[PDB]
RNA sequence: UCAUCUAGACAGCCGGACGGUGGCCAUGGAAGUCGGAAUCCGCUAAGGAGUGUGUAACAACUCACCGGCCGAAUGAACUAG
RNA sequence: GGGCGUGUGGCGUAGUCGAGCGCGCUCCCUUAGCAUGGGAGAGGUCUCCGGUUCGAUUCCGGACUCGUCCGCCA
């Protein structure tokens, strides 16, 4: 499934939440609907978080999240930092970051195996992502495109790209990442792919207004039957 | 509270799926519960559920889906609720909620189809000849995830005995095929999705997934039952005439390769049955569809459709044995069809993929459906040429480079040629010297044990010593 | 702000009068943006309609692209420079004014945004939270 | 009689509040299964103006559609026929006293 | 100014409200009720060659007329303080 | 703002209730030049919408458009 859901009208799920394989984070201020959603789908399995990030609803946005470890900007408070840490399994390391940039979801586009940032972040962020992460880290742009986690949807089965992306970037991208890549669109002609839906190993989340033929790509490429 | 009369289906005179008097069908135009029957309902809160459960957006649907199972939770509270009239009414909307698109909406159905029918046992005996089937389909789809659960709550409704789910098969296979053919013949793309609100393509895939779910089950059935060819076997003909199973084996286009591999694990059937020999037609017009497949797969999909290849060889390899090879008599351009996809198969290694051609070959040496020398020695040494390319770049290729050496090795022995077994030793010899990492890993090593002999191998290691 | 208003917001000191001229922080070939109008503006005799962080406005391209130039469209304001209060009651400020092109439904014309954005305005208008680089 | 049986099952699918397109999808579909009163109906239907036209045989083998409004019994929409019939009657007398003073 | 009125008036209930005759023209039909003319008898306590609803035309219902209950004034049109 | 009148082929223009000419150019013929003429062509929802008539360019009513004339203060 890749499921039709609202962000109390938002049709972007990736702004307002995070999803891994391990965990679900969901933002405070969300409808019924929008927690339902990810309390059938996922079930009992895998725990859902209500949580702030740097007092902000947007949380997809300003972390990058792996199923073994969690990122959070400086200005994350100390009280939703134990929050995270008493609701988060112990196997999820979770460890702020000190850095310019400081909106990790746009900055970072990662996966359990490869990651792919933003060209300009500092050193000592790259080696704290291939730290906690343990994920291997390259540097692109995506046809031009530097914030790689808003205009990328990446999983381990494959992932979504930009529409507007050189097919030469295309087999370039997916060589570097070892995983099938398709230019689509989401939430009816978006072209903020990784802002618009989550995903993980067997289910993805979409806004209302994607449309069937745009569903259909994603299950073909995130392979979710 | 509902109006209007279903004059048109009482002319009709057609129970379609249903065996209890009403008329249950997939399509949306028809099989829509009656208003005179909703009107019967017991309560007022029921009512709300099904106009809920009618209106066409998923959210309003699951609300209610929702709602339902609350009440079926509180049976003792609602046992009064749930009637016969419900259970009329819930079987015509049920097959319509296993056809719908969203995942949740089929999961949660027949999660509630099976609590009722363990809260009401021994009282839905009447109603089970219309749920069963429906249940049966949900239970082998083309999907896991949606499968699993139903399978699981099927066991505990029938309290964990394998024995009774057999039996449901056999109690049920008439009824099955039933709706089998319904599906296969009756259904149309159009019939299950509505023009307006879906386009050409969806419904096309829409219908593909549920006749292959069909078509799954009816593996099932045969499975299940040695006997339901011989009783039915009228309407297995019709099943099988029909081109739709045909067309699901479509490789140039569709998300997976699952749906033609199930129709492939079908003709399997149908040839260890002997029913496809029975029925000469049928046979004929599957061959030629593979055959057409065989054109469908190219270069640019291998990589998606390599999984798959191996299997359609070990079928193939079937069906040519039949007979002596008439399925390349079937078409006359079949032999230039497997040229051309030995060619394709090839450029994309895949495991298994060699197997499946030896044993291709084996059976097209026997009427030389494939000439030694000409072709598959070529073709050998070609697949050599592109293993050693990818030394092991993609390993795997291990495993692949073993299971090609041992392949080749026996079609080497079936030549009776010096210079074919010189090719032999070259080959062997380039792709020695050049290496990799087989060295180094054991696995590669021990699964080629031997290509050359042991003195041979004692030489060489002397002249790589001796060599500057 | 009106119609794309993803919640409310708290008041932010007004900063942007009508004749203000802002930098244009997004990619899409415009270099400043002027504000005409302010939406949810009230009604006073001799005020001003002006605009905060996180407000949308009506704005013409003043420098530019000769296809972005003398024509009306919606803006949303990303940086302020006038300092305003938080409820956290920390004082803060930019060094410059700058907004980004947007429909009115709120999605942005353009693509990137150079240099930070406020929260006030990305959790307002997801669309800018999704380009923006750095929100603080 | 036919027709006013015709007019019924009609009806009853609009009294249902069924989506109009989906009850011409039925209709179709009943043709292909043959039902009779199906395959009176042309295809495509005047809902909108609560018209349903329906084939009737010129002899008790060519086909002539009628239009019949569903409101309407259907007695009632041969009478209009009829005086569709009268006031063309009407006009030709009118034109027959016209033509000769209008040629001079 | 017209009418009705203890020989039972006007409101309210209840019952009948019929035959010649589907009166004559005209219409594919129109039988009291699409129209054109005439508009008369019988039985009457009383019932129009019809006041509406009414059907393709019927059928059906109701009327204005007469009757049981009521027992005494009432209805219409108009004028001006 | 108000009043009065106006609206025809690509262009100009004739119309009593029963759309013609000229110009542009379509073709053909015709030319010692300082390039003509001749013959058959195409071309309109008569500004639009309603009513009258039997039929309105024609009669009437409304709308659009254009052109004229008269209009704020101390
Ligand atoms: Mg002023």
């Amino acid at each position: 499934m890749a499921t039709r859901t609202q962000f109390e009208n938002s049709n972007e799920i990736g702004v307002f939440s995070k999803l891994t394989n391990t965990y679900c984070l969901v933002a405070v201020g969300g409808s019924e609907n929008f927690y339902s959603a990810f309390e059938a789908e996922l079930g009992d399995a895998i725990p859902i978080v209500h949580t702030t990030i740097a007092g902000t609803r947007i949380i997809g946005r300003m972390t990058a999240g792996n199923r073994r470890g969690l990122l959070v900007p400086t200005q994350t408070t100390d009280q939703e930092l134990q929050h995270l840490r008493n609701s988060l399994p112990d196997s999820v390391k979770i460890q702020r970051v000190e850095e310019r940039l400081s909106a990790l979801g746009n900055v970072i586009c990662c996966n359990d195996y490869v990651a792919l940032v933003h060209p300009d972040i500092d050193r000592e962020t790259e080696e704290l992502i291939s730290d906690v992460l343990g994920v291997e880290v390259f540097r692109q742009t995506i046809s031009g495109n530097i914030l790689v986690g808003s205009y990328c949807s990446l999983s381990n089965q494959g992932g979504l790209v930009h529409p507007q992306t050189s097919v030469q970037d295309q087999e370039e991208l997916s060589s570097l990442l070892q995983v099938p890549l398709v230019a689509g669109t989401v939430n009816r002609g978006s072209s903020v792919v990784g802002a618009g839906m989550v995903v993980n190993d067997y289910l993805a989340v979409t806004g209302l207004d994607t449309t069937a033929p745009e569903l259909s790509v994603i299950e073909s490429i995130f392979r979710l039957q | 509270s509902f109006g209007g009369i279903n004059t048109f289906q009482q002319y009709n005179t057609d129970l379609g799926l249903g065996h209890n008097g009403v008329r249950i069908s997939l399509n949306y135009f028809d099989g829509l519960p009656d208003p005179s029957l909703l009107n019967s309902l017991y309560s007022n809160e029921l009512k709300l559920i099904f106009k809920s459960l009618l209106k066409r957006d998923e959210t309003t649907k699951e609300k209610a889906l929702m709602d339902l199972s609350n009440l079926i939770s509180d049976f003792n509270q609602n046992e009064y609720f749930f009637n016969d009239i419900f259970l009329l009414c819930w079987s015509q909307i049920y097959a319509k909620l296993i056809i719908s698109d969203y995942k949740v909406i089929r999961l949660q159905s027949h999660q509630i189809t099976i609590m009722l029918v363990k809260s009401l046992r021994k009282k839905i005996s009447k109603f089970l000849k219309d749920f069963i089937p429906l249940i049966l389909l949900g239970t082998c789809e083309l999907d896991y995830s949606v499968s699993k659960p139903s399978l699981n709550e099927l066991t505990e409704c029938f309290n964990k005995d394998p024995a009774k789910i057999n039996a449901l098969w056999a109690v049920f296979q008439e009824q099955l095929l039933n709706l089998v053919k319904e599906i296969v013949v009756n259904e149309n793309e159009d019939t299950i999705s509505d023009e307006r609100y879906s386009s050409k393509e969806e419904s096309e895939f829409r219908y593909h997934r549920v006749i292959a779910s069909a078509v799954l089950l009816l593996i099932k059935l045969f499975v299940h039952n040695k006997d339901v060819s011989e009783r039915n076997s009228s309407s297995l003909k019709v099943i099988l005439s029909d081109e739709s199973i045909w067309k699901l084996l479509n490789l140039k286009n569709g998300q997976n390769t699952n749906a033609y591999e199930t129709v492939l694990r079908l003709i399997d059937v149908l040839y260890t049955r002997g029913y496809m020999p029975s029925h000469k037609n049928i046979m004929k017009l599957a061959v030629k569809k593979l055959l057409k497949s065989l054109t469908h797969i190219t270069s640019k999909n291998i990589l998606k459709v390599c999984p798959v290849l191996p299997s359609i060889l070990n079928l193939l390899a079937t069906l040519d044995d039949y007979e002596d090879g008439t399925i390349w008599s079937y078409d006359k351009s079949s032999k230039e069809k497997v040229l051309k996809f030995l060619s394709v198969s090839r450029t994309s290694p895949s495991p298994g993929f060699f197997n499946a051609v030896f044993a291709l070959y084996s059976s097209t040496k026997r009427h030389s459906f494939l000439d030694y020398y000409l072709e598959w020695l070529p073709f050998w040494q070609k697949s050599v040429q592109r293993l050693n390319e990818k030394g092991f770049s993609a390993r795997n290729s291990a495993e692949v480079l073993n299971e090609f050496w041992t392949n080749f090795l026996k079609f080497a022995e079936d030549s009776s040629e010096e210079r074919v077994k010189k090719m032999v030793e070259s080959e062997i010899f380039n792709s020695l010297s050049c290496g990799k990492s087989l060295s180094e890993y054991t696995k590669l090593n021990q699964t080629l044990s031997g290509v050359f002999p042991p003195d041979k191998w004692e030489r060489e290691i002397e002249d790589y010593f001796t060599s500057d | 702000s009106g119609n794309g208003a993803q919640g409310t917001k708290f008041r932010i000191s007004l900063g942007l009068p009508v004749g203000a001229i802002m930098n244009c922080a997004d990619n899409s070939g415009a270099r400043n943006l002027y504000i005409i109008a302010v939406k949810g503006s009230g009604s006073r005799l001799n005020r001003l309609p002006a605009a905060s962080l996180g407000d949308m406005v009506m704005a013409t391209v003043k420098k530019g692209k000769p296809e972005l130039r003398k024509k009306v469209m919606p803006a949303i304001v990303v940086r302020q420079a006038k300092s305003w209060r938080r409820r956290d009651g920390v004082f803060l400020y930019f060094e410059d004014n700058a907004g980004v092109i947007a429909n009115p439904k709120g999605e942005m014309k353009g693509s990137a945004i150079t240099g930070p954005v406020g929260k006030e305005c990305a959790d307002l208008w997801p669309r800018v939270a999704s380009n923006s680089g750095v929100v603080v | 009689p036919l027709i006013e049986e015709v007019k019924l099952a009609v009806q009853g699918l609009i009294d249902q509040q069924m989506d109009w397109n989906t009850i011409e999808k039925l209709i179709k579909s009943e043709q292909k299964k043959g039902n009779r009163i199906a395959q009176l109906l042309n295809l495509p239907l005047n809902l909108k103006q609560n018209k349903i036209s329906v084939k009737l045989d010129l002899s008790s083998n060519e086909k002539i559609n009628v239009t019949i409004d569903l409101g309407l019994s259907a007695y009632a929409n041969a009478t209009e026929y009829f005086n569709i019939k009268k006031t063309s009657a009407q006009k030709q007398k009118k034109v027959e006293k016209n033509v000769g003073k209008a040629m001079k």
